[PDB]
Order: C-alpha cells, then structure tokens, then sequence
C-alpha cells in the first residue's frame, strides 16, 4: 500500500484476524498511509488491543513506531490520560529481559515532547540504564537529553535515575563507547568529562564530543572526526592569502564537481595561483604566496615552465579546461596579459609553419590575426614581434589566407605609422591569386599606404585589377587607400601619380591605369567615391590627404579595450561573450487596507435579505498564483447581518486547478444547489501571475536575437522618463526597468530601458521602453513613448504594451 | 632534527643537500632545513661531478639529468646560520628580487631584522622589519 | 533535530516510506522527496547536492533514491555514515530498493529509521541489532619570612561552618653567610582537607614533646615547605582556621519591598583588613535601591544584580539597604553573598614560633609578614 488514502475499513478487518502476520501487515499499512499523510484514527481500538503487554517484539515495535509520528492525533482507542495506551503496559515493555523491546520503548517514549506522557518517559530511562550494546548506552544519553528537552530543564531530569537521568553523557566519556547528547544546556561536569574523553575516544562518539567542544592544542590525537575539525583549526593559524596550498580540504573538494572536466579546470586554477603572486595587472591575476614554487631559476631542473606550457592551449586539453588554461597562462606570466598573449597567439594564428593552426575558414583566421596584432597596439614591444609573424601568416598563399592577414595588418599600420614600411613587399606577393574581396581590400591598403617604401605598385596592383574574384567592399577600401605617401617615389610603369589616377578610378571615376580597375561602383550605399575624389589635395602625400588618414588612427587606440584591439586570444573570448552573467444571495463590499504592514482585503458581507442564509461560511480561494494567507473566518451572512470579515492576501503561489480570473471569494449559506456561491470583491489582474526577473544588457541582447520584438505600440503617458509612471506600472505587470539600449547626445537621447521578466505563463517577457522626449526639432510625436515589446511567443508582450499607460484604483466606503 | 624527510642525500661540504619525499631538494644548514630547489618528479642524487658543474640526478632511468647547485643561495643562508649576517649580505647583489626577501627572512629567523631590511627587495618586508 | 527526516524515495514522484522522528514533516516529507529525488536529487552523480535550501544526500538504486535530508549539519563524515549504515540495513529488509517491496516493508524500514537516527541525531545500527526489534658578610645576616595564604569558606545563614579550606606556603628569604642549620618551630596543625609539601633539605625531627623541623636553607628566597605541616600546604580552613569575616544576613520583607541588613564581623578590633568588598545580590525585579553604610562606599549595580560594598580598610563594620521590587512571581530564594578581603595575619593560624639559626651568631629576623587573602568565600 504505496499510498492509498481510502482503505481504513479493510485495515480494521486485517488488524485482528487471529493471524499475527495479518495484524503486523495491517499496522504496517497504517504507518505507510500516515507517513505519506492519510487517514488513520478509525482503527485505533483494534490496533491497540492485540499488542499491548507482550514481549513479542515485532508487533510491539510496530506499535512503538506509530507512537512518534501521530500519537497525539489518534484518540478512538487511546483517548487522553497520563498512562495512555501508548504507555501503561509498555512499562512491561520497558521492563522485559529482551533489550530490544525495552530499548525501542525507551527510545520512542522519551522522544516525544508530549506532556501526556511526561511521567511515563521519565523512569523509561530504566530500559537502557543497563547497556547491552553501544546502541543501548547511546540510546540512553539521547533519551535523557530528550527528557530534559521535554519540560524537565530542572530537577525531573538532571541527576541519575539509578545510573542516568542526564548522566549517561558523563558516563559515556569514560565508557568504551561515546556519544554525547549534551550539545546544549546540560551538565557542566559532562562537558568537562568530554574533554578528558578526547584522549580516550570512540570515533562516532568523538564527532558527538567534538560538535560540542572543538580546538585542540595538539596536532591531532587520531580518527576522521578530530581530523575534520583540525583543518578548520589550521586555517585559523594561517588565514593569510587564502589557504594557498589546500589542507585537508582537498578530499571533499574533488566530489564537489564530479561532472568531470570542471574539477581539472578548477585544479589548474589553484595550481597556477600557487606558482607565484605576480604583479596582478589585467589578466596577470595570480594570488596566493609569492614564493612557494617560485618562478624561473636557470639552474632549476627540469624547471617550472614545463607546467606553465600546459596552460598555453589551443585546446590541448578539453574546452572547459582550455578556457581556464588560456587565462591561467596569461595570469602567471605576462607584462599584463599582452606578452604571454602574443606568444600564445603566435601558436594559434594562421601560418605556413604548421597546418594545425591554419584553417581555410576566413573569419576565424582573420580574428586570429587581429588578436595577435592587438598585442602590439597594447604594448610596443609586440609591434616588432607581430609584423614578421604576420608576414609568415601571409605566406600560406591561398587567396583567403593572404586576405585575412592583409586586413588586420593594414589597421596596425594606421596605429603604427611608417614603422611597418618593411612589410609592404611581403604583402603584395599573395594578391594575385585571388577569389575574394578581403585580399584585394587589404593588399590595396598596404601597398597603397606604403608607396614611398616600394616602387613595384603598377605591376602588383595591375594583375589583380584585371583579375576577378568578389569585389564589393574592395572599392571602399581601395578608394580611401591607393595613392598615399610621398608624391613620386614609385615607378614600375606607373609611378605614385598613376596610383592616384587609379585610386580615383577604382573609387568611382574612370581612367586607363593598372589595365583598369576590377569594379568602380562602391560598397554599401552610404560610402560613395566622392569624399576621396575631392581629396588627394596634395597627390598622395603626407599632408592633409588619404595619407594623413592612413598614417593616423581613428580616435584613441590603446590597450585591449577593443580600440584597434580584440581583447585577448580569440578562442578564449567566445566563451567569455557567451557568459551572459544573468542575475444563496450574498452582498459584498470591499477595499484593501494595510495596517502595520499587514496586507488584507477587507470585505464586508451583507445580507440585505430577510431570508435565511444560515449555514454561512466564508472562504477566500487560491486561484493560481493568487493565494489566501488566511480566509475570512466568521460564520456571518445571517438574516440582516452586516459584518466586517478580513481576508488576508498573498500574490505569489503555485497554480491551482480552479479558475484563473480576478479574485474568487466564496460565501456559503443555505441552499442545496448553490450551497457555494462565488461573488466578487474588487479587481485583481491576470498580470499578477507573471513573475519578475531581470536582465543585464548581455541577457537582453541575447534574448533580442533569440526571438523577435518587432511588435511595438506607442503608449500614451510615457511622456515621462523610465523612472516615474512607467517603472511603477511595469512593476505591477511584474516587470522591471533595467539596463539601457541608448546612444544619447544632442540629437539622440530617447530614454531606453531593457525589461525582463520570466512569466509563469511558459514565456519570459521583455521590452524596451523608448521615451520620445524631444532632443530634436522634429520629434517622433513629441512626448510619449513607443514601447517595443515581446515575450517568448508575445502573449505577454501585449501586457507590457498597455500596462505602462496608466493604472490606479481607490474607493472610500 | 630536520623537518623534511631525507629520501636520499649527499654531503656538499658540511652542508647536507638531500632529496625529500616531497620532491624537494633541501639543504641542511644549522639544523635548519632550507629548500634549495624543487624537484618536479622523483629524483635521486647520483653524485656531484665538479667537471660538469653539476649534481647528477637520475629518475627511474639509468640516464642523466642535471641540477647545478644554487651556491649563491646556499652560501647566503650558510653564512646566516653561522651568525655571519654581513657576510651573507655580500652575496646579496647576486640573489634576485623575491630571493632577497626570502634570504632576508632566513637572516631574520636566525636574527637581525635590519640587515634583513637592507637585502629585502620587497618594500613590505622592509616596512615590517 | 539536525536531521529533518530520513527517507526512502521512489522517483515515481512520491516518498515511498519515510520517517518523521517527531511530528513535523508528515505531508511535507512526500513533496520534498517526490520533486527533488526525481532529478537525482538535482545531483550530477554527487552524494551531496542541496536544493530549495535543504541538503539532500543520496544514493540511486534503480528508479529509487535512498535519501537523507538535513538542513543543518554538525559534521561532514556523519551525514554519510548514517546513510551508509542505512544502506546496509535496507537490502536485509527489501532486497535492494524497489517501490512495491519498499512499500511492503514500511514497518521494517521505518523502525530502522527511528533506531538509526533518534530525534535527528545519528545513532548507529547493524543488521543483527535490527533483529531484536522485529523479533664574609655575616654582618648582613638577616632572614625574612612571608606567609601567604588564601582561605575559602562556604557558610549557611545560620553560621554553619559548612566546608572551608586554607591554602598557603611560607616563603623564606634569607641572607646568611656560611651554611647555617636552621630549626623551625611552628604550631601544630590539623586538616579536614589534605595537602602538605616539603622542600628538599627539610629534615624531620622526632621529639618527645613538641615537634621540630630543621634544614639548611637555600640562600635567597625559596618555599620552605618545611616538615611538620609543611611550608607548602593546603590546610583545611576548617581545621582551626579563622574566618576573618562572618556575615550575618538578615533579609526582611518590608512588604512590597525588601529590607536587607548585612552584618560584618572582624577578628580583634586592633587588626584591620583591607580590600574588603561584600557582594550582596538582589532579585531580578530590582526597581532601585537605597543603601546606607557608615564606612566605605556601597553601590548598587544592575546587570550584576548585586549590591557591592567596598571598604578600603576596616577594623570591622556593617551596612544596610532598602530595596524596591516589582513583585512578579512569588518569593525568590536568596543566592549567597561573597566577600573579598585581605588580612595581615594567616587564617590557617600559622605562627612562626621560632626559627633559630646556627653555624654562627644571631641573625636578625628583620621581618615576618603575613598576607592573608580571600579565596571563594561564600555565605548565604
């Protein structure tokens, strides 16, 4: 009988039957239905009658079982007395020669904090005063303590009965087996006795002595219990810069992340921390101790650095461990992050050296070039390293492989003015075999800026200019680029001037030069030719032309703040980006009142009628996410009764199977068809059910992408900013205004709120409230705001859309 | 009696350089145990061959691995043990950063907070001294 | 309780059998077990996993979870160990875990749960245990003796001696040339309590009458710990010790308030004690006191719930006070009053009758001083 709540009639029958097995099974079936929480008092006389005196342990044990989980509730066969049918003949049970029945009886009897059993539990310590097992003596210290807990904090429970009444706790210390139920409030002499016992311990018993009294002067003295306290005590005597090298903490710690890569990744972190405490700049974070595994002697054999190499990773162990490991290389050794990121990047970025680090997918290659290159932009020393490695990247000599390479290096030159003169000659080489945009773009920029340095350019450019591949974006990049630097410093059959001619043709003009350009018609609609066409005031010469622009870098460009940079090593970053970091007539009148922060729905129940409505009961219901914190409890609604009855309200619950409308309120009365009527007290909305939750800009952005929010409305009374009406109203449809999606200035400055919720509707809810408050001569519609809304199938989107207008209720009875 | 157990050991002068069951190469000076270096794996001291300028270690292999003994550290610390704190300071220009702070801490443990203050690179160790 | 429940679960979405040690988790037991053990207790194949602010320890057996739950914890090893012992006991009853067979032996398992963990404290069980249930300068020569003693007393209002004991030692500081033999004569002592220690270089002499002790003193100061009683002993204050103070307490019921008069008596008037304080306790519903004393200062202190009288030095003296009390409850029994005091005598009654030194001319016993201090001195 797993859980069957109607079966009590059969149990009575089964409980006495003249067959002992049946009786045991019955009583067992009662236990299992109560434990789940089901019907049990009908049976009581039957249950109690067979078992009572006997020394036959199994039925007695079963009855003994049922007296610690419901004795108080059941009363057919027990009623209320001092020597109840729980203990009257269980004084026999306590005083049987078999330890088990006595012991069991003692154990339940003393366990209860019952006051209708207080006297019978007190000399119940007799059953276990003699200690036939470790179990008997432990059973005794726990039972005396449980007696002490049960209203006997004074002389009824404190001395000895004949050996224990609160003194097993003392005795246990010096006896062969220990266990101290003495944790609080008990004899001082036993506490003292436990200390002595630390030495003459029994190990289970030591965990009991130890919860009470901890800290040792020793190293130990033995056993897991003492050992477990000991690592706590050690952390005290050296708190300083974490544990560093984990103590006896290490054993539990592995299981704490049994799923399976995460342990190594964690372990790797600690091992890296431990090596050294470095400068602790941007991603140079290694704490713990400065010297404890050093770094870098030149006589150390086979050195520290061997373990450091693991941390430099491509994936060399698996991805979770990889992400931890790349950060960890950066963390022990660099200048900041820059130094070790360049080494690390050199390995990752595409080459002709190894083909286990090159790939023909263009974005990844490109990104890897940008990561290597960002290190230079960060720190100078890296510029010198980067440029020759970049030329190796080029040497791959696939159209695309060159292409990616050329694209970053060209950015680097914008930063690094006439420093990378050397690269230009390498960069031209792979520009001729071509099937893509990227190669043309980049090459034309290097060869263009670099012209003073070289003289090749008609020849290199011209094979490509009459070759094909994909050429949209090529136009833009060649347009600003081709002439640049020194007015007449090249010549192969086209000097720098031919280049300016070319540069202009490629931009949007027409001219025979480099055997004509591939295309002329520019990239995306805004860019066009014209700016540059106007430009080249002084023909490709460092002055105030293309050259200027080329040998200068747009805004601030420093660090790895992503200003001509990309922020570490490209593969590690994907993982970091991913991390969102999300945090019968009846009359009612009613108002909601709050006194001393108690929120209640006031209801007055009125019988305007002369007719009888007796049988009157009042209930507030649990609909779904609405709940009663206590229904109105008066038996009112009688002939010409006016009553004030208070129903307490909650807003947060779990969905019930009954209707999901406004608030259900139920009054009952006389009638047999409609004994229960549902009638209303004032408004509560569907919106309550939504649950508020919040987003950060990353979670908002991810969800924006994840599912559409095209749906918009413009809501009146969003004249005001985010903070005022809009927040308060948004709150009531369990929403909250978080992070921005705005871009403010002297022409821009709609207030933008990123909203989130996680509705109990199988959807989230998100929105952006844009408040069109004029920051221009031509506003949208002046003050008002357009709320762009969604939910996960946009079923709550709509709630956001209208619950940001207005919202107010009041009455004054 | 020395803290780190001696799995195997060797005498270089009256100083005992030994391996430990922690994989630590330590040296005994003064009745104090200092760690000269950390061994990454389990290693045994074959002997010290002046020719190679090395201590020859062997793993499980009947082959050679070599650790040169860090004499400058050892001499700084040995001098400290003898209570020749000044003498150990002469060694200090050839004790690097964190090692000067450590050797300083050795000097200090033996005694004389001030001489330890001059050698300690780290300002914090100076500040406390 | 530390251990809410010990529970066997089926991840059918219900607690198959379970134990509520004391009435708390009835129906509660089923909902917890039903939701959490289904997800592997929300685990990942980790024995400890915590969800909805309840620690769940578990082991999967088939579609079933054997579960231990706690929301508090005393030790790491312990939680596992009760679960573990449970896991020896459960296949004896049910042949692994399986909902129908678990169901049938509700009684068996449940009884083990009560036995194993009693009032949430993890007791121990075993399959056999389970069975019972279901069945040269000598010009300088000088000597000084300092007897330092502490006396302890417990006395009734009646003035019953109860128990007392004196603890002390006599230190000698001597500047004597040569090595002189010294004989010490002291009064004869008795002790209900016990303790006496003798310094080395102490000899015992047997005489027909009177007792004598002789010794060559170490130079400078040393504990004599002579023979006889010894010059390091615990003597009983009971045995002939004088209690410098006797306190006679007369509490009086003024009615609503209480009037307490405290009588202090000293030994001979000539002798004066110092650092004396009488601590007279007061009941919890204090109101405020008005106290009057001829000598010294007296002050009531709440918190302490005691009135403390301090007297720099006293020939002997007394104090009185009136107390105001709100009267909750009934009358309260009095707690004992304690006193601290210093006296320039020893109330172990050690007297140095004579210390004669030999090997030379008469030395000067420049001074013998006695410092007497109160130990735990309590009178009701």
């Amino acid at each position: 009988m797993d859980s069957e709540p109607p079966s009590e009639i059969s149990l009575k029958n089964d409980l006495e039957k003249g067959d002992v097995k049946s009786k045991t099974e019955a009583l067992k079936k009662v236990i299992i239905m109560i434990l789940n929480g089901e019907k049990l008092p009908g049976l009581l006389m039957t249950i109690i009658r067979f078992v009572l005196p006997l020394q036959d342990h199994t039925i007695k044990k079963l009855l003994l079982v049922f007296w610690e989980i419901v004795p108080k509730t059941t009363p057919d066969g027990r009623l209320l007395h001092e020597m109840i049918l729980v203990c009257d003949a269980y004084r026999k049970d306590l005083q049987h020669p078999n330890e088990f029945i006595r012991g069991s009886t003692l154990r339940f009897l003393c366990k209860l904090k019952e006051a209708e059993l207080l006297e019978p539990l007190m000399p119940a310590i007799r059953a276990c005063l003699e200690h036939r097992h470790s179990y008997v003596r432990r059973n005794a210290v726990l039972a005396i303590y449980t007696i002490y807990r049960n209203f006997e904090h004074l002389i009824p429970d404190a001395p000895e009965l004949i050996h224990d009444f609160l003194v097993n706790e003392k005795d246990a210390s010096c006896k062969r087996n220990a266990f101290m139920m003495l944790i609080h409030a008990d004899q001082d002499r036993a506490l003292d006795y436990l200390s002595t016992c630390i030495d003459q311990v029994q190990t289970f018993g030591d965990i009991l002595q130890l919860v009470i009294v901890e800290l040792i002067y020793k190293v130990c003295h033995a056993n897991p219990s003492e050992r477990a306290r000991f690592i706590r005590c050690i952390y005290n005597l050296l708190q300083s810069s974490s544990p560093a090298v984990k103590y006896e903490a290490a054993g539990t710690l592995v299981t704490l992340s049994s799923a399976p890569t995460a342990i190594k990744a964690a372990a790797q972190c600690y091992i890296d921390l431990i090596i050294k405490e470095s400068d602790n700049n941007v991603k140079l974070i290694v704490l713990d101790r400065l010297v404890e595994l050093k770094e870098h002697p030149a006589h150390e054999r086979v050195l520290q650095d061997l373990v450091m190499d693991i941390l430099r990773v491509l994936s060399t162990p698996d991805l979770e461990v990889r992400k931890k490991t790349l950060q960890l290389a950066l963390d022990l050794v660099s200048s900041r992050n820059v130094e070790e990121l360049v080494i690390v990047l050199k390995k990752e970025v595409i080459k002709t050296n190894n083909v286990s680090e090159h790939e023909d997918t263009d974005k990844y290659r490109q990104l890897l070039v940008r990561t290597l290159h960002s290190c230079s932009v960060r720190f100078p020393d890296m510029a010198a390293n980067v440029i020759p490695v970049l030329m190796e990247f080029l040497s791959d000599s696939n159209e695309a492989a060159a292409a990616d390479v050329l694209e970053f290096v060209r950015e680097a030159i914008q930063r690094f003015d006439n420093l990378r003169m050397l690269i230009v000659e390498k960069m031209l080489e792979v520009f001729h075999a071509i099937k893509s945009v990227k190669i043309y773009r980049g090459a034309l920029w290097i060869l263009g800026e670099y012209c003073s340095t070289k003289e090749d350019i008609q020849s290199v450019m011209t094979e490509v200019r009459r070759s094909l591949g994909e050429i949209p974006i090529v136009e833009s990049e060649i347009k600003k680029e081709a002439g640049e630097l020194k007015p007449e410093e090249e010549i192969t059959v086209g000097p720098v001037q031919k280049l300016v001619t070319e540069m202009g043709t490629y931009a949007t003009q027409s001219a025979l030069s480099s055997s004509r350009p591939t295309k002329k018609e520019e990239d995306r609609p805004p860019l066009r030719g014209f700016l540059l066409d106007g430009d080249f005031f002084v023909a490709a010469s460092l002055a105030t032309t293309l050259t200027k622009i080329a040998l200068r870098y747009v805004a601030l460009v420093q660090e790895k703040k992503k200003q001509n940079s990309f922020v570490a090593e490209a593969m590690l970053l994907m993982a970091t980006i991913l991390h969102l970091g999300k945090s019968d007539p009846v009359y009612a009148e009613a108002y909601v009142h709050v006194n001393q922060y108690d929120i209640v729905l006031d209801v007055l129940v009125v019988n305007q009628t002369s007719d009888t409505l007796q049988n009157c009961t009042l209930e507030l219901a649990t609909l779904g996410d609405l709940k009663l914190v206590e229904k109105p409890s008066p038996l009112t609604l009688a002939p010409h009764d006016f009553a004030n009855i208070k129903a307490n309200v909650k807003v947060a619950s779990t969905e019930n199977g009954i209707i999901f409308g406004n608030i259900v309120y139920d009054v009952s009365g006389a009638a047999s068809d409609r004994n229960c009527v549902v009638l209303s007290d004032i408004h509560i909305d569907i919106m309550d059910y939504i649950q508020p939750a919040t987003c950060t800009d990353a979670e908002f952005r991810q969800m924006w992408a994840e599912f559409e929010w095209e749906n918009k409305v413009t809501v009146n009374t969003n004249m005001t900013d985010l903070n005022d009406y809009l927040q308060h109203i948004l709150k009531s449809t369990n929403m909250k205004c978080l992070t921005p999606e705005k871009a403010l200035s002297g022409y821009c400055g709609f207030m933008a709120a990123n909203l989130y919720a996680r509705s109990i509707f199988g959807e989230d809810a998100l929105a952006n409230v844009s408040i069109e408050k004029p920051v221009h001569q031509g506003p949208d519609a002046a003050v008002t705001g357009h709320i762009r809304i969604r939910a996960k199938s946009q079923g709550m989107a709509l709630s956001l859309g209208d619950k940001i207008n207005l919202s107010q209720k009041k009455t004054s009875l | 009696e020395i803290q780190e157990i001696v799995k195997t050991g060797l005498w270089v002068g009256d100083c005992f350089i030994y391996t430990s069951s922690v994989n630590r190469l330590n040296y005994y000076v003064g009745g104090e145990i200092v760690t000269i270096a950390h061994l990454d794996r389990t290693m045994y001291l074959l002997g010290y061959i002046p020719k190679d300028n090395r201590l020859y270690l062997g793993d499980k292999e009947l082959n050679i691995v070599s650790y040169s003994l860090l004499v400058s550290v050892l001499e700084y610390q040995t001098a400290v043990m003898r209570r020749d704190f000044s003498m150990a300071d002469k060694v200090l220009p050839t004790i690097p950063k964190e090692q000067r702070t450590r050797v300083a801490h050795f000097l200090e443990k033996q005694g004389f907070k001030q001489q330890a203050l001059t050698v300690s690179t780290d300002p914090e160790h100076r500040f406390e001294l | 309780m530390v251990l809410l429940a010990a529970a066997v679960c089926t991840k059918a979405g219900k607690a198959i059998v379970s134990r509520q040690f004391v009435e708390m988790t009835r129906t509660r037991i089923e909902g917890l077990l039903a939701a959490f053990p289904k997800l592997m207790n929300t685990g990942k194949q980790h024995t400890f996993v915590e969800t909805e602010s309840v620690r769940y320890v578990y082991q999967p057996m088939e579609k079933l979870y054997m579960v231990l739950i706690t929301t508090k914890n005393s030790n790491i090893l312990e939680d596992l160990e009760t679960l573990r012992l449970f896991s020896r006991v459960i296949p004896e009853y049910c042949r692994a875990l399986e909902e129908n067979e678990i169901s049938e032996h509700c009684f068996d398992l449940i009884f083990a749960f009560d036995e194993i963990v009693a009032l949430g404290y993890r007791e121990n069980v075993n399959l056999a245990q389970i069975r019972t249930f279901t069945e040269p300068p000598i010009n300088m020569e000088s000597v000084h003796m300092k007897i330092e003693e502490k006396i302890t007393l417990t006395c009734g209002r009646d003035g019953g001696l109860q128990n007392m004991e004196l603890h002390g030692m006599i230190m000698l500081r001597i500047s004597d040339d040569k090595f002189g033999r010294i004989r010490l004569h002291v009064e004869n002592e008795d002790k209900k309590g016990v303790q006496l220690q003798t310094h080395p270089n102490v000899d015992k002499k047997l005489f027909t009458a009177e007792s004598l002790i002789g010794l060559k003193n170490p130079e400078k100061s040393f504990p004599v710990n002579s023979d006889v009683g010894v010059l390091k002993w615990r003597l009983q204050t009971t045995e002939e010790s004088f209690i410098p103070l006797t306190i006679n307490c007369w509490p009086s019921e003024s009615g609503n308030g209480c009037d307490v008069n405290i009588e202090y008596e000293l030994q001979e008037d000539n002798l004066e004690l110092n650092d004396v304080v009488i601590t007279i306790p007061l009941p919890s519903g204090v109101g405020a006191p008005v106290i009057g004393e001829i000598d010294g200062e007296y002050r009531h202190d709440s918190r302490r719930n005691t009135l403390e009288w301090c007297l720099p030095v006293i020939d002997a003296k007394n104090k009185s006070g009136s107390l105001e009390f709100s009267i909750p409850g009934q009358p309260n029994d009095f707690f004992p009053v304690q006193v601290s005091f210093i006296s320039k005598k020893n109330y172990c009654n050690i007297q140095v009758t004579k210390v004669t030194q030999v090997d030379g001319n008469s030395p000067v016993r420049f001074s013998t001083e006695t410092t007497f201090l109160v130990d735990k001195y309590e009178i009701l």
